[PDB]
């Protein structure tokens, strides 16, 4: 890693350093040795990680490892039991197979959740030139760009991408496109004389992979491959530390909670089983059961499904995402570091203001022309519009009649394109207006002239007068003019008029705009007949004493939605920062226009100017805004960077390099903030990789930005950030609702087992049926809770605190487990005892009955009526208990999904049927319960019995009690916000 | 002070105590109401008792089934079988049958009214001697000494169950797989035909008939080849007893592997 400092060295010092020749170049043998040494002049793409290796990590985790351990216990139990010759527990093997299948399906869902299909690294090859003209031994011959080594004397011409960082020695009107570095397509001159200390801003350093627009230039190669500026940017972008996403952090946290509870329950009751007299193998099977009941089998999959549905909703607005985890980050985001050129503006110079009639007119600059227009009914205005139409050489591409005017393609200078599009928008056909006013003399912009002049014959044949029209710098036309179109008349020049003109020029310059002057003279037919050839070199025109028409300024304007989007983002509690490579004055203008800087907020320099007090004495705390350029930021230490960030809430970083963008992003992140970065260029790519979520523009964006981003705005609509914020917050709230619903039924699956171990009642629920609850009847209702509306004004809420606010916190877990789950357990046990007693087994007889109940040698066990039962009949009764418990859980889960729709609002208030998916999921849950109960063969297939209907009706009071008590809890939370009730029982 | 202060711990604990107390009270009320509705004499349903199970004595279980093996010449091989048969018949001694009354109806013993002491129904007397030759007297070995063992087959009693009254339900024991050169298993039954008399049915329950004793059938096998492993299946030939349940092997029929050694 070397920094460029060769731009300051002279030709002799370069020759001594690189052992090259300023005209001959490198010798072929030395070039081959240096190629062998340094490698090629090509970027090295990181290998990355294999697909299958990442998949292997997915088959691990808390729940994954628990299920592996549970399947291990099941397989060990089955093997030991079979080794003794007993084969009755084929159910143990089926349980093992199903748990393995759950693990693998969960792993596939997890792999699909974090999967990006983009290669990313392959973007930095379409920028690399293929061919490079090099002077070795004094001969100019063509070679591939990969072969260049430092010290090679390279010649480049216009239209050809620069093949390496080159120390320019000879230049003839060379101009480059340094967009990959600064984000600006404005052409930059290249000349041998050094203009700046920093190697980035100097005029004698061309850069690898920058399109050389025009002219020819010669130079020595100072850097090749990854040692180039673009190589550094590519290394930072492709190779950056992988960062865990906020939703992934939350998922791992609540997995820790569930794993802790599962291990706790399992170990506690394994110890209990050992003390109260169970074999080690039996206590192991108990531990397996407790783990299976505690682990959510379908939860991680339903989380992925909810993320997929949110991604679908987002992409319906052309907001495509690249991994499903990105669908949430924006809702959690509290800082948006934003690029300026292309992101906040449409990257098209357009007319911004006009100065005539002693008035500053604002022209509409939006791309769809949906904005406010300026007054166009002034005689001076009409004369000025003709003049700006006439002083133009640019033309459109023919056949683009359908394509709107602002998006229409032009060839010319940026100023010319802006002026042509503005004239086409004001009039019908600038081509028509300029052709019907034929041109007889054409003086283009000249260095010595310093302006553009042209002579035109007036359209009306009755007036053979020739109109001179001119365009240039305000001050440079001021000395070349004597009258001025004021209010539609020719007025002589006075000191008041010069003061007004100077004030206008200074105002328009201070808005970060390039200002161009405009003026015209009418040539009488007396001195100039119609057949008077207006020669350029003769200069028979007076060329002076003209009449000033009016000043015009141009700026790259914001997109139409961006001010509203930024204001909404700020209302949602999000800090908005502009990090840009453009000049500070333009950056501050755009920040003021867009809304990053509020109206009334000022900088240290603004306060100093207002008070006419120096910068030092201006108190920093009073300056709401701060503009920091790259030079200041470069020497600023991290402590000072943090201090500035705290001190000023509205921040603009200007003239910054890509490394500085990354430094700013990581500084914001180190302050405990979730940072989004919005960019479209190659220089934005390191920041886009560092950010929690990176958003790239679709049309205007470059391939590096798109490959580094996590989300793309296909339509280039910046207001989609607001939609993403809304949907991220919404999916967070609905995710915790769905998680609470899923977690609730874990307790009704665990409690039968603890009671079985402890009280020795016949087994109320089976592991197979537990899996049926988790994999079939729990999936649809929980996913359907992803379609809930927002209850409150989420977009007015402030961002969650990532340390404090969590997906699954202790209130959520406690409510779900120890209140709702407890009620559902009580429902299940009421149904169990009812079914047992109606069949002759009174509740007192069931207590302690497990040893005799599960005895293959006891074929005449008596019930509470004296009836004698075989083992097969007792087993079928046990299966009836299984089904009765399963149906109790299903009905209580219907009530639970009805109460999980809201956390702070009433079901009567939000409406029961607003969500069609929820009611369909309820109907589905009942239908699958009925099918499992009443399909022929099920008693032998999955241990489901055809149960009597009163046993369906028994848990409905408990369903109703769940519903009523949850509604009363929410009522209390709403009525008394500052209360212990709201503090402890809200979740 | 883990998460919250001590006062708050007390408050959340008191709330959870109140919640669980109320839920336990609701559960106790549900079980109280359920036991109030439950009828003390007849079960509500008999969904799993459609056909009675059948068990045999002595019950010695081997490899997932009734495996009975003894060597005639060594007495200690069959001492356990004899002792358990005696222990089972001590409950059918006439001292224990005192609570039941004698019957000669030879037809279903329907009773609609409680004429026995403290609102109960009559049961019929089945004594040890009714087994005659397998009854433990006058031979205490039950024929296990002489290679003709005496096996007692019992039917699982079900309330209000009638096994069909075209004729008394009967026992028919045979080899499960008849050897081609083997003669069919001849068994002498006690009582005649090995039938359960119809006046023992119906059973009205432990509360209605606290002294009920199931009828017995003693099957004395006479055609068991020595030193050969034979499988014998005993079925109940009643109209409403079915033995075609592959999931439950003891429903209406009982099979046992027998090996008499020499
Ligand atoms: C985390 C901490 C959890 C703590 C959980 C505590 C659970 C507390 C729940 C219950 C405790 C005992 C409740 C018993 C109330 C019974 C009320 C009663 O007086 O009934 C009377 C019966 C007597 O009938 P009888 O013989 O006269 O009838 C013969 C029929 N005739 C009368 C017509 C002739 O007495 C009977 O039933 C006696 C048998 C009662 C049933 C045994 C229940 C044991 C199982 C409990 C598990 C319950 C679910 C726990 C889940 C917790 C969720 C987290
Ligand atoms: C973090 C670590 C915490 C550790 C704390 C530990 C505290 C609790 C530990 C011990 C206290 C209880 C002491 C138990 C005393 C021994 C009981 C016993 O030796 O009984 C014997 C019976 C076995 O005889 P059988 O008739 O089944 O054999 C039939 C054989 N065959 C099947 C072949 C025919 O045992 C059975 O197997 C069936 C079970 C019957 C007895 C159940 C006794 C358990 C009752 C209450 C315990 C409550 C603990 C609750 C903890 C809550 C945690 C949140
Ligand atoms: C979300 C977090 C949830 C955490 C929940 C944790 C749940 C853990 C709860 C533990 C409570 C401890 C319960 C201890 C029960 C005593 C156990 C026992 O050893 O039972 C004694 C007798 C059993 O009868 P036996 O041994 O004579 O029959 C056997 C006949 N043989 C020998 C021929 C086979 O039961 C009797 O007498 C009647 C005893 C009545 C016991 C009612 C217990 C209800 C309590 C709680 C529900
Ligand atoms: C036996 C005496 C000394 C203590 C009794 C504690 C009993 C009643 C149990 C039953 C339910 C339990 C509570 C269940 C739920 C919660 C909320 C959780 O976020 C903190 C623990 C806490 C509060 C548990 C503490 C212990 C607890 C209150
Ligand atoms: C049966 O017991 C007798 C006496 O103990 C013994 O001699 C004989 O070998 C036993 N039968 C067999 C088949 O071993
Ligand atoms: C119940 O009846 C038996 C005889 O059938 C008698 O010995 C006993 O005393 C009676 N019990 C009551 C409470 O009347
Ligand atoms: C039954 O006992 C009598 C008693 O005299 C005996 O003669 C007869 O052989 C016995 N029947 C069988 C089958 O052993
Ligand atoms: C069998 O029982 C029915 C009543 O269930 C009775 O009418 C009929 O007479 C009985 N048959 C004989 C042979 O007793
Ligand atoms: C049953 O015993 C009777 C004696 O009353 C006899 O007539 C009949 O043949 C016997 N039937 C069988 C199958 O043993
Ligand atoms: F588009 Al930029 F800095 F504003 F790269
Ligand atoms: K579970
Ligand atoms: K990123
Ligand atoms: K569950
Ligand atoms: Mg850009």
């Amino acid at each position: 890693a070397m920094e460029i400092n060769d731009h300051q060295l002279s030709v002799a010092e370069l020759e001594q350093k690189y052992q090259t020749s300023a005209t001959k170049g490198l010798s072929a043998s030395l070039a081959a040795e240096l190629l062998l040494r340094d490698g090629p002049n090509a970027l090295r793409p990181p290998r990355g990680t294999p697909e299958y290796v990442k998949f292997a990590r997915q088959l691990a985790g808390g729940l994954q490892c628990l299920m592996w351990v549970a399947a291990a216990i099941c397989l060990i139990a089955f093997a030991i039991q079979a080794s003794e010759g007993d084969l009755t527990t084929d159910d143990n093997l089926y349980l093992a197979l199903a748990l393995i299948a759950v693990v693998v399906v969960t792993g596939c869902f997890g792999y699909y959740q974090e999967f990006k299909s983009t290669n990313i690294i392959a973007s930095f090859k379409n920028l690399v030139p293929q061919q490079a003209t090099v002077i070795r031994d004094g001969d100019k011959f063509q070679i591939n760009a990969d072969q260049l080594v430092v010290g090679d004397l390279v010649e480049m011409k216009g239209g050809d991408r620069v093949p390496a960082d080159i120390r320019i020695l000879q230049a003839q009107g060379c101009k480059v496109d340094n967009s990959s570095l600064t984000g600006e397509s404005e052409p930059q001159t290249r000349s041998p004389e050094c203009t700046h200390e920093s190697p980035l801003e100097t005029r004698n350093i061309a850069f690898f992979s920058t399109m050389c627009l025009e002219g020819t230039a010669q130079g020595l190669v100072v850097n090749t491959g990854d040692r180039t500026i673009i190589g550094r940017i590519a290394s930072l972008a492709s190779g950056v530390e992988n960062e865990k996403t906020p939703i992934a952090i939350e998922i791992e946290h609540f997995v820790d909670i569930i794993a802790g509870l599962a291990i706790l329950f399992g170990a506690t009751f394994f110890i209990v089983a050992m003390c109260i007299g169970y074999t080690f193998l039996r206590a192991m099977v108990f531990f397996m059961a407790i783990v299976v009941a505690n682990v959510p089998e379908g939860l991680l999959a339903t989380v992925t499904v909810c993320l997929s549905l949110t991604a679908k909703r987002l992409a319906s607005k052309n907001c495509v995402v690249k991994n499903l985890e990105a669908v949430e980050t924006l809702g959690s985001t509290s800082v948006i570091c934003s690029d300026k050129t292309g992101t906040l503006t449409q990257n098209r110079m357009t007319v911004s203001h006009l100065w005539f009639d002693n008035h500053i007119h604002s022209a509409d600059t939006t791309e769809d022309q949906s904005g406010q227009t300026f007054d166009q009914s002034s005689e001076t205005w009409r004369a000025l519009c003709r003049v700006l139409t006439l002083c133009n050489r640019a033309a459109f591409k023919s056949g683009q009649d359908a394509v709107p005017v602002p998006k229409r393609i032009v060839i010319g200078d940026a100023s010319e394109t802006a002026l042509l599009k503005f004239s086409e928008l004001t009039l019908g056909n600038a081509m028509g207006y300029r052709e019907r006013f034929p041109k007889v003399c054409e003086i283009p912009f000249n260095s010595t002239n310093k302006f553009q002049l042209s002579i035109h014959t007036l359209e009306d044949p009755r007036d053979p007068r020739h109109v001179l029209v001119m365009k240039g710098a305000p001050e440079r036309v001021l000395e070349r003019c004597s009258s001025i179109l004021i209010k539609g008349q020719e007025l002589p020049l006075d000191e008041q008029w010069r003061e007004a003109f100077q004030t206008a020029y200074l105002s328009l310059g201070g808005l970060g705009e390039r200002v161009l002057g405009f003026c015209q003279l009418y040539l009488s037919e007396k001195d100039y007949p119609p057949g008077y050839a207006f020669d350029v070199e003769a200069m028979n025109f007076p060329t002076s004493g003209l009449c000033f028409a009016g000043l015009v300024s141009m700026i790259d304007p914001p997109r139409a939605t961006v001010p509203d989007a930024v204001l909404k983002c700020r209302t949602a509690g999000i800090r908005v920062i502009m990090v840009t490579g453009d000049h500070p004055i333009t950056a501050k203008a755009i920040a003021a226009s867009v809304g990053i800087i509020s109206e009334g907020s000022e900088t240290v320099e603004d306060i100093a100017a207002r008070l006419r007090v120096p910068v030092d004495q201006v108190n920093r705390k009073d300056a709401r805004a701060c503009v920091i350029n790259g030079m200041q930021l470069k020497d600023m230490d991290p402590s000072e960077l943090v201090e500035a960030l705290r001190t000023h809430p509205e921040m603009v970083f200007a003239r910054t390099s890509p490394q500085q963008k990354l430094v700013i992003v990581e500084s914001c992140q180190r302050l405990g903030a979730i940072v989004a970065v919005t960019g479209d260029g190659v220089n934005d790519s390191p920041a886009l990789k560092k950010a929690d979520i990176g958003v790239a523009m679709g049309i205007a964006g470059s391939d590096a930005a798109k490959n580094a981003a996590d989300m793309i705005l296909l339509d280039d609509n910046f207001a989609s950030i607001v939609t993403g914020v809304e949907q991220g917050r919404l999916i967070f709230d609905n995710l915790k609702k769905s998680i609470a619903y899923t977690l609730t039924s874990n307790i009704p699956e665990l409690t039968p087992w603890l009671i079985y171990i402890t009280v020795s009642v016949p087994l109320p629920l089976g592991c197979i049926t537990i899996l049926f609850i988790d994999l079939c009847t729990d999936i649809f209702p929980s996913v359907s809770l992803a379609y809930e509306k927002a209850e409150s004004d989420i977009m007015h809420l402030r961002p969650r605190n990532p340390k404090r606010d969590r997906l699954v916190n202790e209130p959520l877990a406690a409510y779900s487990y120890f209140q709702i789950g407890a009620i559902q357990s009580f429902a299940g046990f009421t149904d169990y005892f009812t079914a047992m007693a109606q069949e002759g087994w009174f509740p007192l007889l069931c207590v302690g009955l497990r040893p005799q109940w599960e005895n293959h040698h006891l074929q005449d066990l008596q019930d509470s009526y004296g009836q004698e039962w075989t083992f097969g009949q007792r087993l079928y009764q046990q299966y009836t208990c299984y089904t009765v418990f399963f149906i109790s859980i299903v009905m209580c889960q219907i009530a639970d999904v009805l109460i999980r729709k809201t956390r702070r609002l009433s079901a009567f208030q939000q409406g029961f049927f607003r969500n069609r998916i929820l009611v369909i999921a309820i109907v589905f849950q009942v239908c699958i319960g009925c099918f499992l109960c009443y399909c022929p063969g099920m008693p032998n297939i999955f241990n489901f019995m055809p149960i009597r209907f009163q046993w369906w009706l028994v848990p409905m009071p408990f369903s109703l009690l769940i519903f009523v008590y949850d509604e009363i809890r929410k009522l209390g939370v709403r009525c008394c916000p500052g209360s212990w009730w709201d503090q402890e029982l809200y979740y | 002070m883990l998460g919250r202060t001590l006062s708050r711990w007390v408050w959340i604990s008191l709330y959870y105590v109140a919640f669980y107390v109320v839920m336990s009270g609701i559960f106790a009320l549900c079980i109280y109401v359920l036991m109030r509705t439950i009828d003390p004499y007849t079960p509500d349903y008999q969904d799993q008792l459609k056909s009675p199970g059948v068990t045999l004595r002595p019950d010695v279980y081997g490899e997932k089934g009734l495996d009975i093996s003894y060597n005639v010449s060594d007495s200690t091989t069959w001492a356990g079988l004899a002792h358990t048969l005696h222990r089972f018949l001590a409950g059918y001694s006439p001292a224990a049958q005192e609570g039941s009354i004698n019957c000669t109806s030879e037809k279903y013993f329907f009773q609609e009214s409680f004429l026995a002491p403290n609102h109960t129904k009559f049961s019929c007397k089945f004594t040890a001697d009714m087994l005659q030759n397998c009854s433990g007297r006058p031979d205490p070995t039950f024929g296990f000494a002489e290679g003709k063992p005496c096996f007692i087959i019992k039917m699982n009693r079900i309330v209000k169950f009638l096994p069909g009254n075209s004729t008394a339900p009967r026992v028919d024991c045979a080899f499960l797989d008849q050897p081609r050169d083997g003669p069919p298993l001849q068994v002498e039954y006690f009582p005649a035909n090995g039938t359960y008399s119809l006046h023992y049915f119906p059973y009205y329950g432990k509360k209605a008939q606290p002294h009920y004793s199931n009828p017995l059938v003693a099957a004395k096998l006479l055609n068991v080849p020595r030193n050969r492993d034979v499988v014998i299946v005993c079925k109940i030939l009643a109209e409403h007893v079915s033995f075609d349940n592959p999931h439950d092997p003891y429903e209406g029929k009982v099979e046992f592997k027998l090996k008499i050694q020499k």
